[PDB]
This record gives C-alpha cells, structure tokens and sequence, in this order.
C-alpha cells in the first residue's frame, strides 16, 4: 500500500510523434506493455515547491 | 537507490551416508 | 453446507455486524443515532438507476482460492485497496453463478474450487443467485459498462441521511453530517465495517424473496446505511473537526455529493478512480436489488 | 522502575513494585499499542508505542503529531499561494488538488 | 445422463492390445459375441465366466433388454469400428445418437480384478498422447539416446550382424510384447502353465518389480498439473495494461463475432487506387480493405503456417485499429513470471509471433504487478497509456505456491495474495501397507 | 554385496520451492527467535522472507541434473536429441524436447535407488523452543531441515499469511509435524534399526 | 475535404478544469471528467466520443494537450482548435508532402504563429497495377481544415 | 502443384487446388507408403515412396 521510494522499474516509453500525415504500420509492434506518448518534452513540472 | 529483484531456491545437501564407527546400543 | 435460515443468513449470530463506538462494541443503528444533519441550499433529486448490464464476465478457470469477501470489503472500505478491478476474482464469481458448478463460497468468504467438505459454506442456490448479480462487479472498469459515479450517490444520501418524508419524496436537501467523535473515528469505523462478512448480507439480499426479503430490508436497513456511511466518508468533499464545549464533533460535507476526491487524507479512507468505478458499480447493483 | 520487577535483587523493592503493579489502577506496558489513531495515514501510518518517557514530553509529542495530522494542507493551498504571487492569469498544473 | 453414465464401448484394436491377452493369461472362456438375438442372461453368464464384464459385438441391431443390461452393469462392448454405432442398437426412446458420446481413457484396473497383471495407469496413455507419432527409426533413436544418457553401450542392439549380408537393423518397437512359445510352423501358442514357466506369463513391460513400484510414483509426478508448464495458445488483444496477475486472460467483449482464420478470407482488392489486403466478413459478406473500421472480430487462428506477412501485419493492424481479438492456438510456449523490479528481460515483436516456426517453444514473460508500491502523490500525471498485446489463453501460475508475502497495511492481505495449500503442510502418516497419506479430514 | 542402493543422508526431493523477491520491501521491526527455533524454523524463513514476490514449486534441478540430459531453466524439463527428425538437425528450442524431458524425468525416477540413512540430528530441549515449534517438533529432527510454509507460523511478519497458515494448521484435517515419529516399522532391524522422520 | 463529426459525438467546450491529475491503478493519470455525465476518464482509451472545441490553447498543460491528442487517436475524439491560423499549399501527387506539421507544435505554439500545412490533391494519383501485390501500411491524416 | 495448397498467395489457385484435392477421386501423397520386410531376416526390403 505504501508509496514507493527507490526508483521503480518502468515499461519502455516509445514516443509516437504524429504529424499532419503519416503512414501507420504495425509490423514489429512490441507485445510487452509499453507507454505510447505523443510529445517529446513531457518533463514539464519543473517548479519545485519546498 | 534503484529497486531490485532477486531469486532463491532451496539448496541440495544430499551426501553419501557417513561411515561411523561408534554404536548407540549394546 | 450451512442451510439458509428462513430470515436469511444474517439472522445467525455468526454474522452479526457491529462497530466500536469510541472503542466499545455497538450495533450500527446506535451509531447512526449519533449522526445529525445541517441541511444546505442544494438539492439531491434521485435519478432512476440504469438497469445493470446482463453480461457477466466469462467464467474462466483460475488457479488458487479466491478471497471474494475480503476483496469486496477492501475495495469498498479498506485503506488504499489495490487491484480492485482485477478480473480473476469475478471470473471465479461468475463461475459460482453457473447452474451446476463445483465451486463453493465458504463462510470464510473464500471461493474454493474443490468440493471441500471440511469447511462449511453457503447453500449453492443462494450463492448462484448472489454471483448472478455481483459478478457484474467485474465490469466496473470496462468502458461499456461503467456505472454513473455521480448521480448514484444521491441515492446513498437518501438511504443514509434521508428522512422518511424525503425518501418517499425522492428528493432531499444536500446535508452536512456530524457527530460527537473520537480520534480516527472514521478510519476505525471503516476498520470495523471492513471486517463485516457482507457476503451474508448480499447473499440474503439476492436469495430471499417476498415477505422474508422485505423483513430483511427492514431488519438490516441500518447495516446497509453504515456501509453507505463509509462510502460517503470516502467521497465527502471535506471532513473536519468542530470543537464544542470540550467535545469534538466530526463533520462531513457533504452527504450525497461525490466530490470525486482521489488524493488521500488523514480524516478518512479514499477512493482512487478505480475504487470509484468499483463502488459506483457496486451501488448500481445493490441499489437495483434494494429497490425491488 | 516497573522493569525492575522480578529482576532487582532488592527483595523489598520487588515486593513493593509487584504490589503496585498487581493493583487494578496501575498497569505498566511497553511497546506498540492500539491507539485510536492506528491505520491513519499521513504519507506513512501513525502508530503508538508506550515508551519510557516523562508524561509532559509525551504530551507535547502527541500534540505535535496531532497538529500535523489535522492540518489538511494540500497542493491546492500551495497552488493558490502561488497564483497570488504570480502574473494575473498564470495557469498552474501538476499535482492532484488534494 | 451424466457423461459417466451411458453404454461403455471400445475399439477392437484396444481390446486385442490390452484386454484379450489378460483373458488368455487367466484361463477363462473368450467373452461371447453379441448378435441381435442376445438375452441379458447370456451376457451375465459370459461376464461371470470371464470375471471381466466385456462382450465383443458381432452383428445386427441389439435388442433393448440387452442394451439396458449393458448400461446398468457397465459392460464394455467391443466393436470393430465407430461407423454408424447407433444402428447397432435398438432405440426404444431414440435418445441415442452417433454424435452424442463421451470419449475417455478407462484404466485396465477398473475392468480386471487381478492386480498382479496391472503395472500402469491412465498416465502413460496421457504421456503417449503428448508424443509425436514416431517412425521406427525415431524409436530406435530415442532408445539409443536414453542409453547414452545412462552410459550404456547399446551398439549392435536390435541388429543382425551377418558376415555376408552386413549389419541389418530390425525395428525395436514392440509395445505390449510377451514371451510366448511358438509351434514349429512359426505361429504363436497360447501360454500354458503345463510347459512354459510362470515367469513367461506376463512380461510386465520387461521391468523389475522395484522399477514398477517407482514407475507408478513417477507417473503421478509427470501428470501433476504443477509440472504441466508448457502452454498452448496466445490471445492477441490491444488493451491497456491493467490486471496485476500474470494469469489474466481478457474476456471477449459482448459484440464480437467468432471467425476461423482462413486464407480465403483475405485477398487483394482495389480501394482508392491501392491494392489493399481486403478481409471479407463471413457473415455480412462485406469487404473491408482497411484494417480500420472492420467489424469487431474474435478471429481464431488454428495454424499460421501458410499465412503471408501481409496478412499477418494486417491482422495485427486490425487488432490495433478495429480492436480484433486474435487467439492463436498454434503457439506452444513457456512462461517465466517476472516481478516488477526485474522488468521484461526478453521481447517479442508481433512479427515474430506471427512468423515463428511451428514446434518451436516460445518463451514469453508475464509480469506479476501485485508488488508494485503506490505512486508518489507528487509524481507527474501520465498523459499517455501503457499497452499490451500478448495474453495467455490458460492459467499460467500452475507452479505457484505463494504470492505477495508482504502486508497491505500492516494487517490486511493484498488482493490476489496466495496462501500455501493446506496439503503442503499435511504430513499425515504411513498407510497400513506403507504408502503415504494425508490426515483424516474428519474423525470418522 | 551387490550395490543395489545408493545410501545417502538428508535426501533431496523431486520438487523444490523457488522464490522471487522484490527487495524494496522489508519489515522495519526485526524478529528475534531463540537460537533453536532459528535452527529449525530458519531455513524456511530466509526463503519465504518479506518482500518475496512469488513462491513456485519447480522440479529439483539439483536432482534431475544435467547428467540426465535435463535442462530446467525454463520451468519445464527439456532433453535434446531424444525425439528428433531423422536426416536433419532438430531445430533449436523444439517443443518436442519437453516431452523428451518428461521421459527422462520418469526414467530418472524409475531408476531412483536412493536409500535414506539418518543424518546429523538435534534433540532440542523443550524450553529452548517457542511453543508453536515444540508442538510441531517430535523430539529429534535432521539438522538439515528443509523449508516448509507451516514453519512460517508465528514467525512470518506477514500477518495475513500467519493468519491463513494458523487457520489451515488449526484445522482437524491438517497437522504439520517434523522430526522422528512412530512408524509401524519402528524397532525392525536390518543390521540397524529402521526409524521414520 | 473537411471530415464530418459522426452522429452521437458530444460537443464539449474545452476548459482547464476538465483535466486534472488523479490516482488510478497505482499511477497518477491525467484524467478527463466529462461535463454531461460528470464521470472521470483516467485513460485516453475508454473516453466517450467527444467533439471538443478549443477556442484558445493558452494556459493548457502540455500533458493535457498530449492527453487530448491521445484521446483523438484512441477514443476518436474530434477536436476543433479555433485559435490556429495557417496558410495552405496544394501539392500535386507527383511532388508529395515536402513538409509536415507535428501535432505537438500545433497544440503548443503561441497564438499568432502562422502554420504552413500542405495538402495532396489525389485526383491525378496513379492507379495500381491489377496484379501487383498489396503493400503493407495505411496512410493517415490527423490535421484537417474547417473551411474550404 | 498439390504442395501449393494453403501456401500459394494466389487465392483462386489455392481454392481450385483445394477443391481438386477435396474430391473423392484425387488424393496427393508423399510416400513412404509400402514397406516389405524379408520373411527370414525381418528387415525392410522394397519400399514404395
């Protein structure tokens, strides 16, 4: 139940970068759980609150 | 510190029977 | 196999539901006496509850003895319950819903797949009836089948806070619950409710009919109201203390309004969104059955 | 001194301590105990230990812990104090409000 | 009628192979044939004669008193074949039907009363059912292999070493063989206590009594569910990674239509100036060139063998876009159950799952996410979504004795935690004869 | 004499427990058993330690050795070059290997001529042991206790586990006991007395 | 071509309050609460068909813009961003797309950025040979005009 | 060509060949079929592939 403290292991995070137009193909898609993510710069919560 | 995982399995200990020279009963 | 008493399993003293009242044992009804309500300007009109989806989760065979009672009670009342929407437990539950299944629901609340004679268990017809509805807890998460998480709580308010006039009316002012209270009153109340064998309650709710079921709803209204109380504390927008004449009075605002709070807090147990889906589905089925 | 019971080789002392502890009105106990606050969370569960400590200090420690417990500070509070110190239409994002 | 209830019957080949030699070895008359004119009393005289309750079926429709005698007494009819079985029985109630039976193994111990001539059980047949059919040279190879593992010099075994004709290998296969005297004509003689020695009565698969005593225990071992760790069939479904348990099999949703995979379903077609791999839905008959927008489909693939890469990529695309559920029964696999900290060490692209050779063991990995501590309250929200394609069709955690040895809270059990089975701790007593036992369940 | 049997002490089973741990979990409180109770209960407790992800029951890789041609790294038995195609090399990681594995398990069991001899033993005095252990112990016991989940009782700091194990062991139908016991074969001689543990 | 919003989609004005981080299944997912039903949708995958309109991108969380595009893809949201201004180029099939506009930049550029989208006129596209094998793949277009 | 069955990507051909092979009158095979052991040595002699 407790909040984790040590850095947890995570699924690999493939970054789809969808544009105006693109040719989606699904050969060699991974079967393991995976994090689809559309944007590059998602480390957006920078401003720390002591 | 990173979280980690490990394995264990119970060890074998099956020796050939010892040849004792002592005896317990008359 | 424990044969069901004509009044339901809950007539047995083995299944008495009780909660500590600042540490002393008490019937739920005598706790509910402590509650008092400051009405506010807002209203709660109860909408009709949509009829539950006919589709049970597939009765897939699974390894192990699934602990259905602890699963339900934790997902509804436990402190940070986890994996509440995991499919396997309700797969076994729907296995119990089959007409001639080998699985048994013991009084332990565990679902043994053996015909294990050593452990007493509820009559299979009764648990077939019970799983026949409660296996639907298995689709609490699936997008197609999600229960309303907001409007359903209106009903909760009525069955908890609501005066008989307000209940027959179907509408009540949104209320602010309060009671003389100890430290951790809400947490400890939940800890007492979590140890309840609610399987006896739900099985009696699903298996009893006619005069027996009506007598059951009357005899057990306060119990149901306590479980409802624990849910309302899990979803109350705010919970606080009011010192008054050297006596703290716990206040929960508001009854009947799901705040959709997910972040944990000291005062009460908290529902993550998965717990929200679960409880909402639970109430959908349980209230559908309660209002028949 | 309650721990001297059946260990002090001072007989009369062990006799007196055994008497006071066999009285109904006094019960030494040490270690983890069932507080009304058991299972309450605040990042970590609160628990209670009967401890060999003066009752005044224990009272102050209880007071502090209970103070923290009742504070109910949340991220919304800090977000609001941030908006107050920021250009008028700054939007803030991130943590759950509660 | 329960599947257990009904008229037992078997093929003649099984009777020759397993039953008849024992009748010969027990000095009883050969069990009577049953024609149309067969009173139950004759069957009773026969069953009491052979002490076995078996009757070979000869010819003609069997009258109903005889049938009900065979049903009530569980006599095993032995029949030449399984064509038109119902026509061999009078149907007073017409309840019988050729498609309405229940095939099952039936141990010889359940038929014979003499334990002395019964060395094995169902488990050997089940193990043979696991084996590929073997050509005789493959059998010889297996025997030479086992010999090499046991450090035996099996050279020249099963061979003639003639000086002029050269070495000549004979078949080694000799299942259910017996030592039997032959007439000088070369034809086999029935075993006789008068002339042949008692040792020749029953070969006992040519094994020592001790090796049989252990063979039995071994067969109980090999056919334990917990050893049965080679798995078949994988469901492919595009779905968020939710259930912690390794053993999860997502149920097929209410709207789906089952459809056997077939090469006929997929084809080239024109569609907006492209030669797209159209799939024609077998019910509606409608053709859908695009993987997008196809009807929800529970497609079962019994065999990937001839399937084109185009079609495979397209089926996977339908799994992702039309939300197809594609069970694949061809696959056999092992399943290490990873714990969240050890991650997914190995990986399997959909391409490899659709193109791996049949008979290769796939080694899939499945996380048990139950020991994953709750996220920090202040960790940034995930905008995206973890997904998953590969699922087992069957429970995986058969080998699992225990799970999540930690406390939810300090006192609650985590959901999905597995306590050890009681039998793991029963250590009862030795039986009156020596064998191990669990403790009595009740006092009686 | 003929070497009909392989006399040995402290026998290995056909099956053993395996166990995977998530090491980030650790009970803060530190349990302190008496040295005797640690001598018996301990090998169990180190195996089924807090934060163990899953306990499995695999075949004993130590017993079905590489000497038998068996691999057991993947959960199943495997044996190469037993059931194979003729005229071509068998493909790697072939499923048929599993069936081969089963034969060589069965064979290796049909030919298991181990004969147990009592190994080193201990006879703890009753007072040294916590009562829950003394109720299981039967005077003497092998110094190489194996593991058993029944030994976790009142030692595992996993509450729910101790609760479930205590329940199964308070059932009439199940009674863990370890160490020397009264067999029908007690006092029978064969150069030395037979006994049962 | 401006694709029509399919029947049964729900018009939904965007506002910052519709999205928030929230705990769900041991992860702090960027949940969306649907203003009709009120129900929260922790993941992009299960969300109701929604024709969301974004009159102004400014002040939107980048995680939220990403979650919305993800909903556009996995829940088939139809999201009309009225803030954007752009020029267009009509490529002939022979020249193909010489530029691509990432959805990221479209959801995250300051208002007053002038985008240059390109569109193929497919009318003169060659027909495939009758016997040539199908190719794997599917062409897709995420961004569309609201006007001719 | 009977080996092309369920392996050729050309649909009509696979259909046609499947039909011809599913006829009663025609059945493809890849022997060994007929072994013939000696009467004395009991080993195989002429075999029909």
């Amino acid at each position: 139940d407790d909040v984790g403290i040590m850095q947890q292991k995570k699924p690999p995070t493939v970054v789809q970068s969808r544009t105006d137009v693109f040719n989606e193909q699904f050969a060699n898609e991974a079967l393991h759980p995976t994090t689809k993510v559309i944007f590059n710069g998602l480390d957006v919560n920078t401003e720390v609150q002591p | 510190k990173i979280a980690t995982a490990s394995s264990a399995r119970q060890a074998d200990v099956e020796k050939p029977a010892d040849v004792t020279f002592t005896i317990e009963n008359v | 196999m424990l044969q069901q008493p004509t009044g339901g399993y809950t007539t047995l003293e083995q299944f008495a539901f009780t909660i500590r009242n600042d540490g002393t044992n008490a019937t739920p009804t005598q706790f509910l006496q402590l509650l008092s309500y400051e009405a506010t300007e807002n209203e709660l009109v109860k909408k009709t509850i949509p009829t539950p989806e006919t589709h049970l989760p597939s009765a897939r065979n699974v390894p192990g003895n699934v602990y259905i009672e602890d699963a339900i009670t934790q997902a509804l009342f436990g402190i940070s319950a986890q994996n509440v929407n995991a499919h396997g437990y309700f797969s076994r539950l729907s296995a119990l819903a089959l007409p001639n299944t080998s699985a048994r629901l013991g009084l332990d609340g565990v679902i043994y797949n053996s015909e294990t004679i050593n452990i007493p268990f509820y009559d299979p017809a009764a648990v077939a009836n019970f799983a026949a509805t409660y296996a639907k807890l298995g689709n609490a998460s699936t997008p197609r089948y999600r229960a309303d998480m907001i409007d359903i709580y209106a009903h909760v308010g009525l069955e908890l806070a609501g005066t008989d006039a307000e209940r027959a009316a179907g509408v009540m002012p949104v209320k602010r619950a309060k009671f003389d209270s100890w430290e951790g009153s809400l947490i400890s109340l939940s800890r007492d409710v979590v140890n309840w064998k609610i399987l006896a309650f739900l099985i009696d709710l699903c298996s009893l009919e006619g005069e027996a079921l009506r007598a059951f709803k009357t005899r057990n209204r306060d119990v149901f109201r306590m479980m409802l109380f624990i849910m309302s504390t899990a979803v109350a927008a705010n919970v606080v203390n009011r010192k008054v004449t050297k006596r703290v009075d716990r206040v929960l605002e508001y009854i009947g309004v799901n705040s959709m709070r997910t972040a944990g807090r000291t005062a009460t147990i908290t529902y993550d969104l998965s717990r929200h889906e679960f409880a909402a589905k639970f109430l959908q089925l349980t209230f559908t059955r309660w209002n028949a | 001194p309650a721990l001297l019971r059946d260990f002090t080789q001072v007989n009369w002392l062990n006799r007196d301590i055994t008497n006071m502890l066999q009285q109904a009105g006094t019960k030494y106990g040490l270690g983890l105990t069932e507080t009304r606050l058991d299972y309450v969370r605040l990042v970590k569960t609160i628990v209670g230990h009967a401890l060999n400590i003066d009752h005044f200090a224990a009272s102050v420690l209880n007071i502090n812990l209970r103070a923290l417990m009742e504070a109910n500070v949340t991220a919304d509070d800090r977000i609001k104090a941030l908006q107050a110190h920021s250009m008028i239409s700054t939007q803030f994002h991130g943590p759950n409000q509660g | 009628d329960d599947l257990d209830e009904g008229i037992r019957m078997t093929t003649y080949d099984q009777y020759l192979s397993h039953i008849r030699e024992r009748l010969h070895i027990t000095n009883v008359p050969d069990p009577i044939y049953i024609t149309g004119a067969s009173t139950p009393d004759q069957i009773a005289a026969s069953v009491q004669a052979t002490h076995v309750a078996v009757v070979l079926y000869q010819s003609g429709v069997i009258n109903g008193p005889a049938s009900t005698y065979l049903r009530e007494n569980e006599v095993l009819v032995v029949m030449p074949d399984y064509y038109d079985v119902v026509s061999r029985f009078a149907n007073a109630n017409l309840q019988m039907n050729n498609n309405r039976y229940h095939e099952s193994v039936l141990e010889i111990a359940d038929i014979f009363d003499q334990a002395d001539f019964i060395q094995t059980s169902d488990a050997v047949r089940q193990l043979r059912a696991l084996m590929p059919t073997l050509s005789t040279s493959q059998i010889r190879h297996a025997i030479e292999r086992i010999a090499q593992i046991t450090d035996v010099d099996s050279t020249d075994y099963g061979k003639l070493t003639l000086r002029f004709l050269g070495t000549l290998t004979r078949s080694l296969k000799m299942q259910n063989a017996q030592i039997r005297r032959i007439r000088p004509d070369g034809t086999v003689l029935r075993y006789d206590d008068q002339i042949d020695i008692e040792a020749f009565r029953w070969s006992r698969y040519f094994l020592d009594e001790l090796q049989l005593r252990r063979l039995s225990v071994g067969l109980r071992l090999i056919t334990n569910p917990r050893i049965a760790r080679r798995f078949n069939g994988v469901r492919i479904m595009y779905l968020t990674d939710d259930d912690p348990d390794p053993d999860f099999v997502p149920d097929v949703p209410e709207g789906y239509v089952a459809v056997q995979y077939a090469h006929r379903l997929f084809s080239s077609s024109l569609a907006n100036k492209r030669n797209r791999v159209t799939y024609t839905h077998p019910p509606t008959g409608m053709a859908y060139p695009s993987p997008t927008g196809r009807p929800h489909v529970h497609m079962t693939i019994n065999e990937r063998a001839g399937m084109s890469k185009l079609v495979a990529d397209n089926i996977i695309a339908s799994v992702i876009k039309s939300n197809w559920v594609v069970d694949i029964l061809d696959i056999e696999y092992t399943a290490e159950v990873m714990t969240p900290s050890e991650g997914y060490t190995q990986h399997v692209d959909a391409e490899s799952i659709m193109t791996a050779p049949k008979g290769k063991l796939f080694h899939l990995q499945f996380m048990d996410g139950l020991l994953r501590p709750e996220p920090s309250a202040f960790d940034p929200p995930a905008s995206g979504e973890d997904m998953r394609l590969i699922y087992p069709l069957q429970p995986i955690s058969v080998a699992r004795s225990m799970r999540a040895i930690v406390n939810h809270n300090e006192v609650d059990r985590p959901r999905g935690a597995v306590a050890p089975s009681s039998y793991e701790m029963d250590t009862g007593t030795l039986s009156r004869n020596g064998d191990l036992l669990y403790s009595p369940v009740a006092n009686g | 004499l003929s070497d009909d049997f392989k006399q040995i002490s402290d026998p290995k089973g056909y099956l053993t427990y395996s166990v995977k741990y998530e090491d980030q979990f650790t009970k803060k409180d530190k349990l302190r058993a008496s040295e005797a109770d640690d001598r018996i209960v301990g090998p169990t407790v180190n195996l089924f330690k807090y934060g163990a992800a899953v306990v499995n029951i695999d075949l004993n890789r130590d017993f079905f050795d590489t000497a038998t041609g068996i691999d057991l790294t993947k959960g199943i038995p495997l044996v190469q070059d037993l059931l194979v195609p003729i005229g071509v090399t068998a493909g790697a990681e072939q499923s048929a290997e599993y069936v081969s594995g089963l034969l060589m398990v069965l064979f290796k069991v049909m030919t298991d001529n181990r004969l147990v001899i009592v190994g080193e033993t201990t006879t703890p005095m009753s007072n040294t042991l916590s009562t829950v252990v003394n109720n299981v112990l039967r005077t003497t016991y092998h110094n190489n206790v194996g593991v058993n989940p029944a030994l976790l009782r009142d030692f595992t700091q996993v509450n729910w586990l101790n609760r479930d194990i205590t329940n199964m062991l308070q059932q009439a139908g199940t009674k863990y006991g370890l160490g020397l016991t009264e067999t029908r074969l007690d006092y029978v001689r064969l150069v030395k007395t037979i006994v049962g543990h």
